[PDB]
Formats: structure tokens, sequence, C-alpha cells
DNA sequence: GGAAGGAGCGTTTTTTTTTTTTTTT
């Protein structure tokens, strides 16, 4: 298990916010994980190597929406996530977050 | 824990079972090939699956190497007399800048150097994979060229195959 | 003239339209009027040897479309072609799934033009079981632009799924009293002169394959021909060329067996395949004169008839000639 | 020099000199050959059908026909095992053996003529307006020998492209040719020369190669030895005046292929014990007329056919032993290895004997 | 929603599993000691294999589960690649295990491993066996290799009696509330053949179907194991019973000629009444009617024809 | 557009209330849809039974008019090796449901055409992934299908079409079009068929064609007959009884002409003689044997094409032979 | 001076289509 995480300062991470499945609702102190197949979630590498800028979105029904902007090329993934994680690697999730 | 078959292992040759005869056979040959021109340069052992080929060849290297050893001229690795009779090839292992085809071309090449004060018995029971096809064939090669190799001096080599019929698969 | 003398009679006179298609009346209604219909379903065309399955198929497509919107609705593949398990899963699907070609204002003024492609597998029953398995989804899937039009000889070889999929119609024999008129028709263009009665010879001997009698034909007005004698052609030079045994050696075979000496059979058919007769013929002519005699039992007959189809049974395996016609002969004589 | 065989092989319709209403149907074929049907001749081997061909063509072309020389054609299967065929060819005709080829000779029909079939001919006309188009002739040597799967490719490719090939296959029994393939020809049968026929070519070759004939029996034994096969007649004739210091008399040696004479002595030893060990003795016997790839079906006939002419066994046990070989014969054609049904056939004899 | 009962009601503890009760004993007493050996099960499908390896690595390793079972089935990679890296670095890792415990490396259907995979799997086991253990299941343990097999405890299961598929029925309904009959319970049992998955997918069939376990319903929808009908139609005296049961039992039914002659086949290999020189004259006919189907004629007539020469030749 | 579809196809059922024969099958899956508790599926049976259709009217039923979003269909028209069932079909078992749509369905038609090794990689996860993914295997020859793969699906039988489904299919498609079958015309269509509504639906296509004008002319057995080119059953008595009572010449001659009237092939007359025979008291056994044994031979052996006249004299003497063991 | 037990012998190896693994890429 391995991490790479993202800095909080507004030159790469211009924003994060969680909406409670709702879109609306902003909670603090709850975690959103969403467990994917890299075979799948690898596929967005050669569109963002032009890309400008990223914006992910998470719904509650497991699917992920990737849009990146590079007058110019727009590209949308929608990927859908894994049932469900197993209590290892929640365990292990949970250790390195914490 | 311990598996009785791993603890109650033979801890010396008359000890290991084998009929008198082939263990006899078996001695002489590696005997002879220990000396300094054999005629011998590879010895093949085939059988059925667990029939003491790789413990007899072990406990006879026991006794043949230190005695057929050049005592070293006040050099070595470590301070202790470096006790390694066998040295065998492991097919499982992977490095960096080799690829897997040539891993046995590499051992090989290592493994001519251990003679005289380096004296060691060269043991391949683990393979390569054979069932390649690419593989197969450059064993092969590999073997020959031990086989006819112009170097003067060599070290005993001994190849335990065991023969099973391989099941048919879909 | 030359140019068109340049094909055998069989590739000349080829029908052209479903008109021309002769015999075959009762699959070539349907046929015609799907050509209004545009209903037409997946077909499965079975029968023997030389009765009108390629070319129907040939004319029906011709009909539908014409000269140059079929070259971009048909795709063709018969016993010639890689037909392999891979072949149906690739090259045939992306055909069955390609898009309806869009005919010119010419195509459609002058030719219905279905809104569906066609494919043809001629020889059908050459193809592999697996591979025929891989058929069947994609002729059912994609019937709304396409439709399957298999062909054979032999209708058991092709599986049962397909055999439901497809729509069956069954070509039947040519012979003297449905395929004459044709016959007739070719010889008057050729001004072939022959007796009264050769084209009946011509097509008895056939045995249901209009090719071989066409081909016979040819061979008959290219003797009379070289022959120059302006004399009509006989009966007698039209067996002559098809192989047939004649009477008299038949009689000698005969007689042979109803002496019973085994050496002095097997003296007589040693010197008889000196000749090169094929097997199936000597076969056919010898039930023909033994199951029509009055002169037999019936226990006779039954025994002979069991014997004739276990020799030619194994004459259709391949099997040595002299060996099963000496062995045929001998178990007759032992009657 | 050349054998006898090839060196007075006859160059032309006219200088045929047996079975004179096959070359008046020949020259009859000759008259229009613009629209030749394909073409397939039958009859006992050794009678002189590629003669007949090869006159056709002559007839058709001319000399040029003759004028053969040979290519290496590199096929490749789906597994990657490449081999290789040999093509003859003259300036207006090809000939192939695909059944060299085995269950491969499908590949040959499929890659190989059909594209000879699709290849048009044309030509640069010398004196008229535009190009010239002419048919392409094949002879497809031993066609009984071809799969199930390679005569089903042969159909569409002689049908289709007739403008551009025309098909002269050659075998000697045409129990193993598909019907399709049977309807697509026009069938033409190729008797055997006579026993008289076969003296007169053999006086002729004697006369031209100054060779003393004491009497001119002798050649009609040498005829009756070589059971119709003229290609047999000339190696023997040929075989024993070399023999003979180029001197035949009547006491000269028939010289028979070695192999006859092995089946011969097998059936002798059949004949005289039936036992296990005679068996196996028997295979011994057999697997060496193996070795030389004699086929399975011929050893078969002739093996039946020499036990057919013992004098000593009766009238039942001829019987019995020509049933057997019928047996044998189609468990050989369905089979895979013909020592079985070979063993089996012998077994079976031995039985039906004892 | 509501898993099928087959998932739903899998047993989680190793007191729940009925049959092979030596072996399940075995495995209880493996359980409670702990020094687990290479193992190889072996046995028909659906009678326990899969949920005994599991049972036992979950009683044997406790929370430890997650962290010491290395599980691998034929749904996976497992080539040699596979063996030369992730099996080897799990039987690499140093994990703090109560005395006696080990890591479990569970193969699941190990029979379709390929052959270098099992070659190279005997250095491994040779290596670290002293913190390893390999259990192997499979249907047929001698599709695993000599060498392998010399390392490993054989363990064959047994098909299931009666007594233990009713016993786990009986229990299944006490937790569902089913309403039964014996008759419907006998028929259940009769259609499983031993099969206590068939068995539980049938009574969930007729349950869902009808609620009530009865003869008749479970009839409706299960069918008699057509082996039984083919034996009955060899066994027959009377060729006109054969072709009767032929008619009746199997062709109206829907079932295709070519089943039919592979079941004649496998049942005559083991009818026990009948003569050797009998049975192999039946073998042939057989084999000869298959070779027929095989080519495209699969017709009733065929298969007449193979029961009039089989009754032929019992006479 | 489904106007210019063949009837095999324009037909097929939609909803599950359209699918006739397999009452049983049909009211156990709608209630197992019912109460959402589906288990893993085998549809097992002959040709053109209604397999195919089924799973598809449930799928329907199961996520309406989108399906196709949450369904993962496959057949033997796609390649379906053990690395795709390793990753496509083991990738779309391990995703959610598009919306939460409940578990998802993945379709193997003709799963018998599957490899070895696939059905093997099949069992884990079909086991792992119920919870969330549901399998149904479709299939006409269960040899084909492993006995692990057999265990763990719920199995439904699909029975030859039962006359009165036939009739009423028929008259769905009778008063769909502008069309009129006589109660003959209907029998002979139900007893060609065999079970399968594909021949009928063909068979009625073909019928529609021959009519000259359909809006007004009535299918009789005759048309049937001539669309089929099939013998009648007044020609199948004539030539048994010319066979069993007449001798040898008359009998080869009532053969000939009755093929020759309509170009009847003898297959089809030695399939219509063997359904005769089957139903004719015997008091001899051995006669039976004899019949069985030489008809199946001589229908072995036109299956290889062959001597016309040969076989049909084979047939002849065959007959009698064996019926000369009753006297 | 009777077996009882044991070892050694009795051997060589492409091909149709189709699917699959492995290694280098
Ligand atoms: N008296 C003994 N003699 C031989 N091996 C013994 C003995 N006692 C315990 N063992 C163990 O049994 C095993 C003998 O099997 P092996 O020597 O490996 O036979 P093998 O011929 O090399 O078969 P493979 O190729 O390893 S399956 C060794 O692990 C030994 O440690
Ligand atoms: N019904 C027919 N009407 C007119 N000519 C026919 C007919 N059938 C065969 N022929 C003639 O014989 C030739 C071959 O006809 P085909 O349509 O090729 O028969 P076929 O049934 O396809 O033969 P197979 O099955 O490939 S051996 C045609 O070019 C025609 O000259
Ligand atoms: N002895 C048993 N006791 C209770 N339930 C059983 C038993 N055997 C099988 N089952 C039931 O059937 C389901 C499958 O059992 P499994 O252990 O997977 O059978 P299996 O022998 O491993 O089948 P294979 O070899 O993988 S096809 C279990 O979840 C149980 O619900
Ligand atoms: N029970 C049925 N009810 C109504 N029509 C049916 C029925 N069964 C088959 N058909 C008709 O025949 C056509 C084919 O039905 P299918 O469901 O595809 O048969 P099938 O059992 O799947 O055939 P196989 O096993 O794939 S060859 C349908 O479009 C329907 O028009
Ligand atoms: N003088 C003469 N020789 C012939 C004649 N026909 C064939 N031959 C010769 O006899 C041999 C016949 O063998 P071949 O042509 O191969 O006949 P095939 O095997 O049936 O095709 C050849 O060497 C010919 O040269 C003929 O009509 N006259
Ligand atoms: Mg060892
Ligand atoms: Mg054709
Ligand atoms: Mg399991
Ligand atoms: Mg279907």
């Amino acid at each position: 298990f391995s991490k790479i995480k993202l800095p909080s300062n507004r030159s790469i991470l211009e924003k994060l916010q969680v909406f409670d499945g709702d879109s609306t609702t902003v909670i603090d102190g709850f975690a959103v994980i969403g467990f994917f197949d890299f075979t799948s979630f690898d596929k967005i590498r050669k569109s963002t190597k032009i890309a400008s800028k990223v914006l992910f979105r998470m719904d509650v029904h497991g699917v992920l929406s990737v849009n990146i902007l590079s007058p110019g090329i727009v590209i949308e993934v929608c990927m859908l996530e894994k049932e469900s994680i197993d209590e290892a690697a929640q365990t292990e999730i949970e250790l390195l977050m914490e | 824990g311990e598996q009785w078959y791993e603890k109650f292992k033979p801890n010396c040759l008359e000890q290991v079972a084998i009929h008198k005869r082939k263990l006899k056979d078996v001695q002489e040959a590696l005997d002879a090939m220990f000396l300094p021109n054999a005629k011998h340069r590879i010895l093949l052992l085939s059988g059925p699956s667990g029939c003491s080929k790789s413990t007899v060849i072990k406990e006879l290297s026991k006794i043949l190497v230190p005695k057929y050893r050049q005592n070293s001229n006040g050099t070595s690795f470590r301070s202790t007399p470096n006790e390694h009779k066998v040295t065998e090839f492991r097919g499982d292992c992977i490095v960096n800048d080799l690829p897997q085809m040539e891993s046995f071309s590499e051992f090989l090449k290592g493994a001519r150097y251990l003679v005289m004060s380096n004296l060691s018995l060269i043991l391949i029971e683990d393979l390569p994979n054979v069932f390649h096809i690419d593989t197969r064939r450059r064993f092969q090669q590999l073997i020959l060229q031990w086989l006819y190799s112009s170097e003067p001096l060599l070290p005993p080599l001994v190849i335990c195959i065991t023969e099973c019929e391989i099941p048919e698969n879909d | 003239e030359q140019s068109l003398a340049q094909q055998p009679w069989v590739e000349k006179y080829r029908p052209k339209n479903l008109d021309e298609v002769t015999a075959q009346d009762h699959a070539v209604t349907v046929l015609k009027k799907t050509l209004k219909s545009a209903n037409l379903p997946h077909m499965l065309f079975y029968g023997p040897p030389g009765t009108g399955k390629t070319s129907t198929i040939l004319a029906l497509t011709k009909e539908l479309y014409g000269p140059d919107l079929m070259k971009s609705r048909i795709l063709e593949l018969n016993a010639s072609d890689e037909r392999g398990i891979s072949i149906v899963r690739e090259k045939v699907k992306n055909f069955a799934r390609l898009t309806v070609s869009k005919p010119s204002k010419h195509d459609l003024e002058n030719y219905p033009c279905p809104p569906y492609k066609i494919i043809i597998l001629d020889e059908a029953d050459s193809m592999t079981a697996d591979a025929q398995s891989a058929l069947r989804r994609t002729m059912e899937t994609y019937s709304g632009v396409t439709r399957f039009c298999l062909i054979c000889n032999y209708v058991t070889r092709i599986i049962d799924p397909l055999a439901s999929r497809c729509s069956k119609f069954r070509f039947k024999a040519l012979d003297a009293s449905n395929a004459i008129d044709r016959l007739r028709f070719i010889s008057e263009q050729e001004n072939v002169k022959c007796d009264d009665g050769v084209l009946e010879r011509i097509l008895d001997i056939s045995a249901g394959d209009l090719r071989r009698g066409i081909t016979l034909l040819q061979s008959a007005s290219k003797g009379a021909q070289y022959l120059g004698d302006g004399k009509n052609i006989t009966s007698t030079q039209v067996e002559e060329l098809a192989g047939v045994v004649p009477h008299d050696i038949l009689i000698e075979i005969v007689e042979k067996v109803k002496s019973g000496d085994f050496d002095e059979i097997k003296k007589y058919v040693n010197t008889f395949m000196k000749s090169g007769w094929s097997a199936a013929s000597v076969v056919n002519q010898l039930h023909e004169y033994y199951i029509t005699n009055d002169n037999f039992d019936t226990n006779f007959k039954n025994q002979i008839s069991w014997l004739l189809f276990t020799t030619d049974s194994r004459l259709n395996n391949g099997t040595n000639e002299h060996i099963q016609l000496l062995n045929l002969l001998v178990k007759i004589s032992q009657l | 020099m050349s054998l006898w065989v090839d060196k007075y092989r006859p160059k032309s319709l006219n200088a045929l000199s047996h079975n004179e209403e096959l070359t008046n149907f020949l020259k009859s074929l000759s008259d229009q050959p613009r629209d030749l049907p394909h073409l397939l001749l039958y009859g006992p081997n050794g009678t002189g059908k590629k003669t007949r061909c090869m006159a056709l063509l002559e007839s058709i072309f001319g000399p040029g026909v003759y004028r053969l020389k040979i290519d290496v054609r590199q096929f490749v299967t789906a597994s990657n095992r490449k081999l290789e065929l040999n093509v003859v060819s003259s300036p207006y005709h090809l000939e192939i053996t695909p059944s060299d080829m085995g269950n491969n000779d499908r590949i040959v029909i499929q890659e190989l003529l059909k594209e000879v079939a699709q290849m048009e001919q044309v030509d640069f006309q010398d004196s008229k307006d535009g190009l010239a188009h002419r048919y392409k002739c094949v002879i497809i040597n031993e066609a009984n020998s071809l799969t199930k799967d390679a005569q089903a490719a042969l159909r569409r490719t002689m049908e289709k492209y007739s403008k551009n090939i025309r098909l002269i296959m050659v075998c000697d029994s045409m129990s193993p040719i598909i019907a399709p393939i049977k309807s697509r020809c026009l069938l033409i049968r190729c008797p055997a020369p006579s026993d008289s026929e076969i003296s007169t070519i053999l006086s002729d070759v004697v006369t031209n190669e100054r060779i003393q004939l004491e009497t001119k029996d002798i050649l009609k034994r040498i005829a009756q030895a070589s059971n119709g096969n003229l290609r047999v007649s000339l190696l023997m004739l040929e075989s024993m005046a070399l023999n003979n210091e180029l001197a035949l008399k009547s006491s000269s040696p028939i010289i028979k292929p070695d192999w006859i004479i092995v089946i011969h002595k097998l059936t002798r030893k059949i004949v005289k014990e039936r036992s296990v060990n005679s068996l196996i003795e028997c295979r011994a016997v057999l697997y060496d007329l193996l070795a030389h790839c004699i086929p399975a079906n011929i050893i078969l006939k002739e093996l039946t056919f020499s036990l057919l002419d013992v004098e000593t066994l009766n009238t039942t046990n001829k019987s019995s032993i020509i049933e057997y070989s019928s047996v044998f014969d189609e468990r050989l054609s369905l089979g895979n290895k013909a020592i079985f049904h070979l063993e089996g056939f012998i077994a079976k004899v031995m039985c039906c004997l004892d | 929603l509501q898993l099928p009962w087959v998932e739903k009601y899998r047993p989680q503890v190793l007191s729940d599993i009925v049959g092979n009760k030596e072996t399940i004993d075995r495995l209880q007493q493996i359980a409670k000691d702990g020094n687990m050996p290479h193992m190889i099960i072996s046995g028909m499908p659906g009678i326990g294999k899969t949920t005994s390896v599991h049972c036992l690595a979950h009683e044997l390793l406790g929370r430890s589960y997650a962290d010491g079972v290395l599980e691998l089935n034929a749904s996976d990679d497992r080539g040699i690649d596979v063996v030369r890296n992730q099996i080897k670095h799990f039987a690499q890792k140093k994990l703090h295990l109560p005395p006696g415990k080990h890591k479990i490396v569970i193969l699941d259907e190990a029979d379709s491993m390929t052959a270098g995979a099992q070659q190279a799997l005997r250095r491994t086991m040779e290596l670290y066996s002293n913190s390893t253990r390999f259990a192997f299941a499979c249907n047929q343990s001698n599709k695993i290799i000599e060498p392998l097999q010399s390392r490993c405890a054989i363990l064959r299961y047994s098909k299931l009696s009666d007594e233990d598929v009713l016993k786990r029925l009986l229990q299944i309904i006490k937790l569902e509330d089913v309403k039964y009959t014996n008759d419907g319970l006998e028929a259940i049992i009769f259609t499983a053949e031993g099969d206590m998955r068939q068995a539980i997918n049938n009574l969930q069939s007729t349950v869902a179907g009808h609620g009530l376990v009865n003869a008749d319903n479970v009839f409706k929808i299960v069918d008699s194991p057509h082996p039984l009908i083919v034996k009955k139609m060899l066994l027959a005296s009377n060729l006109e019973d054969s072709i009767q049961i032929l008619r009746t039992d199997l062709w109206k039914k829907g079932y295709s000629s070519i089943d039919i002659v592979t079941t004649s086949f496998r049942v005559t290999k083991n009818l026990a009444q009948v003569k050797e020189s009998v049975r192999l004259e039946m073998i042939k006919e057989i084999g000869l009617t298959h070779m027929r189907i095989l080519e495209g004629v699969g017709t009733y007539l065929q298969l007449a024809s193979m029961l009039a020469k089989i009754h032929k030749l019992n006479n | 557009s489904k106007e210019n579809l063949p009837w095999v196809e324009k037909y097929r059922p939609e909803t599950l209330d359209e699918v006739y024969g397999q009452n049983e099958v049909i009211t156990t899956v709608r209630k197992f849809v019912d109460e959402g508790k589906l288990p893993h599926l085998l549809f097992y049976g002959p040709p053109g039974t209604g397999k195919t259709s089924t799973i598809v009217a449930l799928a329907r039923e199961i996520y309406g008019k989108n399906y196709s979003n949450m369904v993962l269909e496959l057949n033997a028209s796609d390649d379906r090796g053990i690395d795709v069932v390793r990753n496509q079909i083991k990738d779309f078992a391990s995703t959610r449901q598009i919306f939460s749509k409940g578990f998802k369905l993945i379709i193997l038609d003709e799963a018998d055409a599957m490899t070895n090794a696939a059905q093997n990689a099949l069992r884990r996860v079909i086991e792992r992934y119920t919870k969330n993914t549901r399998f149904c295997v479709l299939a006409n020859y269960a040899h084909k299908l492993t006995p692990a793969l057999l265990s763990r699906c719920t199995r439904f039988r699909f029975q030859p079409l039962p006359q009165e489904a036939i009739e009423r299919r028929i008259a769905n498609v009778l008063v769909h079009e502008k069309l009129k079958l006589s109660p003959n015309a209907e029998k002979a269509l139900i007893e060609l068929s065999n079970g399968d509504m594909r021949r009928v639906l063909n068979v009625l296509q073909s019928c529609k064609a021959t009519l000259d004008n359909p809006d007004e002319d009535e299918i009789s057995d005759d048309v049937i007959y001539e669309c089929c080119g099939a013998p009648r059953p007044s020609d199948l008595k004539a030539v048994l009884k010319s066979i069993l009572e007449d001798d040898w010449g008359t009998a080869h001659y009532t053969l000939n002409k009755v093929r020759s009237a309509k170009g009847l092939a003898l297959i089809d007359l030695i399939e219509g003689i063997v359904k005769i025979l089957e139903d004719y008291e015997l008091q001899n056994e051995e006669t039976r044997v004899h019949l069985l044994t030489k008809l199946a031979d001589i229908e072995y052996s036109i299956s290889k094409g062959g001597n016309d006249q040969i076989q049909g004299s084979a047939v002849i003497g065959a007959i009698k032979a064996s019926f000369e063991n009753e006297t």
C-alpha cells in the first residue's frame, strides 16, 4: 500500500468540497473513499498529459466524473467504482491516513 | 509446526534411505568426477518423486567437498570456513538487469569459478522454465556448451530431474 | 462472335434472371414475390449437384440490386475461401453490422433496392460446427439490415440451430420430365441435330444433374461437328461418351455371374477392368438389370438389393474399384 | 541417354498408335478449343493419359508445350509450418500435384490455383489493335488423391473464373472424386492398350534400338507381364535388353518390380503356414514394404490377387478372401494407420485357410 | 435485495458442515491444535471443499485472517510470474502469529494450474514451509503433479448421504419457516444426487414457485436425473420398453441426442450386472452411434437402432 | 421497420406474457422477479423453444426499457476465452450498478460453445459476486458444460412446444397478417414443426408468399406440402402398402411414380414410413430390430450422397426382408 | 539350500484447427 498526497495549497489543489451526497451541504470531518480498478483509472493519463485543469466529481451512486480542460479540446471521462472495499484495504487506508 | 520429514531428516550418509548398490555406484561416479582430469563432467540423476536423489547428493557432497578442496592460502570471504559445499540454481530469482531466459546462463558463468580453493558441487534441481520453447532451447545450448567447454578446470555438475507425467490441462 | 463462343455451355447458358430457372418453381415463386414484399428471410438452399442453387441466388441478387449496387450489398464466401471461426467472428460479423449503403437515383428508379444486404455462404456444408455456431446470434441480431443465404448438398452437415433459423428450400433433381424444355432450348440455340429421344437419353443418364447433361450435349455436338457428315446425333454415341457400359458387355458379365465359377469371374473382371469403366456406372447398370428383371424371385431381389447398396456405399467411401466389383459379382453368383 | 519410356514418347495426336477412337475424340475436342470445358481423364495407370493430355495441348498451342521448367512455391500454414511445392510450367500451361502436400493440399488450391485463376492472361497484339486474351491450362496430377476439402475448394474456382482457366485433371480411379467435381467435368475414359498394340510398340522400339529378338513371342510375354501398363512394359524391355547383352531370347527371364516378388513370397508364406509367429513375420514384411512408401491400398490389392492366384485354394477360401479384402479396403479408406488393417486382413485369411 | 439461499446459508463454522464426519472432525482437530500441514482436498462438486478450507483458515487465523491468508482461484492470474512474485513475497513475509499458527495459501481449483507454475511451486514449498502452508482444493487429485502431492496430506471428500442432506435441508427450512411434506423432501434429496448446492437451489426454486414443498410441486420444476432414465432404458428386458422410455422420457422432453449417447456411454461403464463381453459390445455400438451423431445424423432413428443393436447383443 | 423483418424475428416475444408453452418456467421466473430473489439460471432446451426470448423478456421486465445499460450479453459470435472471463466479465460483475438498480445480469447465450478453461474460471466469478450479479446460461447440449458450472445454476428445461401453444401463436400471427389457415393446414404445420416455433413461422411466411392473392386466398394442406416439397400422408400410405403387399416390380414402379409426381426426396419418405411403422403392432420383435438397423444404415448412407435408385431399392428390400419374420 | 526380495529391461516422440501461456517488447 502506497500513498500520493496532494498539497493543501491553492496552486495545485484549487478547491475541495464534500457535499454529504446531496451537492448542497458541506460537512467537515467526513472522508469520501472511492475504490477503482487501476485498469480503468489509468485510462485518463493521456488526457491529463495535455490537461490544463482537471475537475473531479464523485456521486453517491459510485460514479466518478473527470472533466479535463486543455476555444479548446475538452474531455469528460466517467467511470464506475467497485462494489465494496475489503476489510484489509479499509484498515490499511485508515492507517495510512491516520 | 515442524514437519516430520524435515525434523527427522538424515544427519549422515548412512541414515539415507537408498539401496546399497545404487549408493555405491553414485559415490564411485561422483568421486571420479572430482579428480584432476575427470572424464565425466555432468552427472544426471533421474527418477520418481521423493527417492533421495537430492538428499544423497547433498550427503555425499558433505564428505567429498572437504576432502578435495584445496586449503585456502589464508583467503576467504568471512571468518567462517564458508560452508557452501553445494551451490544450487534458484529458478525464481529475478534481478533488475537480466532477462529471464539468460538467468541460467549467468549462473553457470559464475559456477565455473568454484574450483580448487573455491571448490563446490553444482546442483541443478530447480530447473528454468523448460516448458517455454525458447528457454528450453537456451538451456540445452548451455548444457552442450558446458559439455564441450575447453576450460581445463570445471567443478562437478549434478542435474537431478524428477520424472512425472503432465496431467492434461484445458 | 468468337468472344461469345469463349465459354463452355454450362457457363454460357447459366440462367440470367429467375425466369430462366427451370423445375424449381416452388421456391422461385417465393423468391420472386420477395421482390415486391421486401420480406426476404434467411435462406437455406439444399439439394443434389447441378440443380440450380448458385444460379438461383445469383439471379436473385442481380434482380434485387442491379449491376452497380450489388457490389456494395453482397458478400460471397465459398469453399475456396478461408472460413474459420475467427473469420466468422470478425469479417462476416463486420459485414453484417455494416450500414446499408445509399442507392443512387438510377438504382432506385430501376431496381427495388431493399434496405438490407446479403451474405451468401456457398458450400456451407464444408464449414465446421464451431464456425457454424458462431453465426447464430449474428444472423439473429442483424436481421434488420442483413440476410443470410446458406447453400449445400448435404443438409445434415448444417447444425440444427442454423437450420431452424433459416427457411429451407429443397432443390429437386432435374430429370427428363421437368428439365427437358431447357435442354431442348439449348440444343436449338446451338443448332444441334439429334435423333428423337436423344435429349431424353441424356437426361436419364445424367441422373438429376442438368450440368452433366449440358456437358454431354456439348461433347456430342463437338463430335458431330468434327465429323461434319450432317447426320443426326445418335443415342449410342451419347452412351459411349457418357461412359455407359455397352449392353453386350453387361450381358457377358451376367452370364459369367450365372455360371458361378469363381476363376472365370475373376479372369473376366481382370480383363474388364482393362477398359477403365467406372465401377459406379457398372453397379448402377447391374441394379437396373436385376431389380427390374421378372426371371428372379423376391428373396433374390431383396438380397441383391442389400448387396448392391453395400457395394455402392463402399464405393462412395473412395474404395478400390476392382476389389469391390469382384466381391459384388462373387456374392451375386452365390445367390 | 533418356529412358525408352520417355525417348519414344509421342509428341502429337497423330503420333498416337493405340485407342484410335480416343484419338479421334481428342482431335474433335481440338477442332474448336475456344469453348473447351474442364476435362477429367480416368483409366488404368500407365496407359498414356498424361501423354494424351500433352498431345491435346500441343494440338491447341504447339510444340512449345513440351519446353518445361520447374519452380518452387512456398506456403505457410496457420501454425507457421513453412513448406514448398514443385510447379512445372510451359509458356502455355502449368502442372501441379497438390497431393504431394498431404492434408495441406487444400492450401495449394486456396492460394496458388485461385490466384492463377484470378490473374487474367492478356498480351499485346502483334498485328491487330488492342490486347488479346487467352485462357490458361492447368493440369492436376493424381486428382483422385486430393482431400475432400481441396476438391470442395476447386468448385467455385472452376465455375467463376472459367474465362481465365481450364482444368485438366488425371486420375486412375474416379471413386474418390466427389460428385460436384465430376459434375463440373467432361469425363474421358482412357482404355489400356491391348497386348497386340503393346507388342507392336515394343517391336518398334526394338527395331529402332537394333536389338536382336529371337521371336516376337517374347514381346507378347512382356505385355502379359505388364498387365497393360505400357510404362512398365518399356521399363522391363529395357532392363532385359541391357541384362542380356542387347540380345533377347525365349529363355531370358522377365524382370518384375522387386516389391511384387516380395508380395508373392509373402503370399506363399501365408498359404504354407498359419500361426501367430507367421503373422509376426508377415508384419515384418509389411513394415518393410511400407518403409519404401508403397501405398497401403496397393499392397492390399496385390496381396489379395496374388492369394486369389493360388491353385490349391478352393472356392470358399477365395470367396472369404475377397470378402475380407473388400472390408479391409473400406477400413483402410476410413482409417488412420494402415498397419492395423493389413494385419487384420492377413489374420482373417489365416483363420479362413486354417 | 435477498441473497440466494445457496450463498445466504453458506456455513461459516466447521460445525455446520454436514457429511464426511471423519474428515470434518480431523479438520476441527487441526483447527484447535494449529499444526496445519500442506493438504490437498479432493471431491465432487458441491460437497463443502471450499467452505471447509475457508472455515478452517478462519478458525486457525482468527483476527489475523486478513494478513495471513492468500487466496487464489482459476478466475485470477496464476501463471509462473505470479508464483515468482506474489506467492513468493507472501511466503517471505514475516508475520507474528500465535504458536502453532502459520500463514495459509489457498489455491482453489488447483487442478487448472499450469505445468510451469506447478513446477515453480516446488521450490517455494521447500523454502517457506516453516512459516507458510498450502491448501489445494480440486476435483481430481491426480491433476496435481506428483512432486507437489509428495508434500501434502490427502483428503478425499465422499458424496453426501441422504441423511446429511436431509439434516441440512431441515435446518434451512426451520430458519426460513418453509412448509413442506416428507415426500417433497424425499424428492428434493433424490433429485440432488448428492449435491447439496443443487438441493438448496431446487428447494429455493420450489418454495418460490409454490411455497409448499411437495413431491408433485418439486417434480413440476425439478426433473429426475436423466442418467437414471438412461440406465432404465438400457436395462429394459424388452426392445419396445426401451424404445418407449427413449421416446417418452428423453426425446419428447427435449434432451439432445448427443447428451443421450454420452450419458449412455457413462452409464454403461458402471453397469455391475452385465457381463464383460456384453458391456464392451454395447460400448462399441454406443461409440458407432456417437460417431454417426457427430457427423450430423442426430436423429431419433439412430438412437432407436442403437437400442435395437444393444437388445440383440443382450440376447 | 418491423414489416421488413423475417417473421421469425418480427414475432419475437417482447414480454413474458407473449412466451407460450413454458408455463411452469415462466410462472416460476415471474414469481422470482416479483420477490426479487433471482438465482443463477440455466435454460436448457432444443432449438427454437423460447430460451433467448424468455431471458431477454425477463431482463426487460426487471430493468424496464433501459435493460441494455445494466445487462452484459455474450454469445458464441463473441470471443469468450479465459482472458475474456478474467477481464471483461470479471470487471462487469465486480462494479456497481448504473443507478443502484439492484443487481446486474450477465447472459451467456449458447454457453455450450465456451471452452473448459473459461468455464472453470467462471466458477469463482459466479460465486464471489452473487450479491451484486446474477448469471444466466443458455444451452442445447448439457454435456459441453462442466459439472462445476451445472452445480452452480438453477436448472430449467424448455420442452418441445406443445400443440396448444403453437395453435395460439398461429392464431395470433394469422390475425396480425390478413391470412386464412385451414384446420388441415394447421395440423400439417404442427406435425412438421416438431416443437420448433421458428419452422412454423418460416413455413407460414413461405405459404403466404405462395398464395396468389393472400387477402382472400386460404392456405390449405396442399399449399403447405408444395412450399415444403414434403410428401403427403396418402403418398406414404400408398408406398408402404405397395411395399408390404405388391411384388418387387410393382413396388419399384410405385415408388418411382410417387417420387416423380412431385419430385419427392427419399429421406423424407423414409422418415414418414418410420413414423408410420413406429405405431405398427408387430408379433415378432426381430422384425423391429431388422427394420430399425437397416433403415438407420440407409439414412446414414443417404446423408453422404450415393446412388438414389440403389438406396430406394434397398429400402424396399429391407422392409420386405424384415417383415418376412412376421410370417 | 529353500525361497523372498530386489534391480534391470521391455522406448520414442509434429502439426488441422483452435486456444493458451510465456518472454521480450
Ligand atoms: N531417511 C530419509 N531418506 C531420504 N529422505 C528423508 C529421509 N528422512 C526424511 N527425509 C526427507 O524426505 C525427503 C526425501 O525426498 P528427496 O530427497 O527430495 O527425493 P527426490 O528424488 O529429490 O524427489 P524430488 O525431485 O525432491 S520431489 C527429504 O526432505 C528428506 O529430508
Ligand atoms: N434449374 C436450372 N435451370 C437452368 N439451368 C440449370 C439449372 N440447374 C443447373 N443448371 C445448369 O447447370 C449449371 C450449373 O447450375 P448450378 O446453379 O451451379 O447448380 P448447383 O446446384 O449450384 O450445383 P452444386 O450444388 O454447386 S454441385 C447452370 O449454369 C446451368 O447452366
Ligand atoms: N457439507 C455441506 N454442508 C452444508 N452446506 C454445503 C455443504 N456442501 C455444500 N454446501 C452448500 O453449497 C454451497 C457450496 O459449497 P462448496 O464448499 O463451495 O462446495 P464445493 O465442493 O467446494 O464445490 P466445487 O468443487 O468448488 S464445484 C455452500 O455455501 C453451502 O451453502
Ligand atoms: N415459447 C415461444 N413463444 C413464442 N414464440 C417463440 C417461442 N419460442 C420460440 N419462438 C419464436 O421463435 C423465435 C426464436 O425464439 P428463441 O427464443 O430464439 O428460441 P431458442 O430456444 O433461443 O433457440 P436456440 O436454442 O438459440 S437454437 C422467436 O422470435 C419467436 O418468434
Ligand atoms: N508408341 C506409343 N507410345 C505410347 C502411347 N501412349 C502412351 N505411350 C507411352 O507409353 C508410356 C505411358 O505412360 P503415361 O504417359 O505416363 O500414361 P499415364 O500414367 O496413364 O498417364 C509413356 O512412356 C508413353 O511414352 C501410344 O499411343 N503410342
Ligand atoms: Mg530432494
Ligand atoms: Mg453451386
Ligand atoms: Mg469450491
Ligand atoms: Mg437462443
